[PDB]
């Protein structure tokens, strides 16, 4: 699951 | 702490196409129009709804007690998206207002919602497959 | 499947 991980920061980082 | 191989990972695909949706309607609400509103949610509704199929398509070959969670999931992901439909609608009809800001904010944060679900679904299945693979 | 469409075509409204 690591590139989904990394959108699922991503998505942290838009909040 | 194991990881699952996710080359031909379906739902784990679809499931990071859902977030990329998200992610899109997150960074673009601010240059639409009270018009290109419906675009970003279908595009999410449509990313949504391969992710549900591809979930579907596999629930009969995990063991029967794991469909339980799993759908448990699956409904709640319907109620996040009817959210953010309803979000939608306020956003459409406070597009002239002092209300818009709040209502795209409320628009983010259940689409948000949404991709933080579908990741509780991912989990939920993986969690299935992986009890399974010690099972005989 | 079949709420989801229900939505989806809500959505088409």
């Amino acid at each position: 699951m690591e590139e989904l991980d990394a959108l699922l920061e991503e998505l942290e980082r838009s909040t | 702490m194991a990881n699952l191989d996710r080359t031909d990972d379906l739902v784990y695909l679809n499931v990071m196409e859902l977030v990329r949706a998200v992610l899109e309607l997150k960074n673009e609400l601010s240059q639409l129009p009270p018009e290109g509103y419906v675009v970003v949610v279908k595009n999410v509704g449509l990313t949504l709804r391969k992710l549900i199929g591809s979930v579907d398509d596999l629930l009969p070959s995990l063991p029967s007690s794991s469909r339980t969670e799993i759908e448990g999931t699956q409904k709640l992901l319907n109620k996040d998206l009817a959210e953010l439909i309803n979000k939608m609608r306020l956003a459409q009809q406070n597009a002239v207002t002092s209300l818009s800001e709040e209502a795209k904010r409320q628009m983010l944060t259940a689409s948000h919602t949404l991709a933080v679900d579908a990741k509780n679904l991912l989990d939920a299945v993986d969690q299935a497959k992986v009890l399974a693979n010690l099972a005989h």
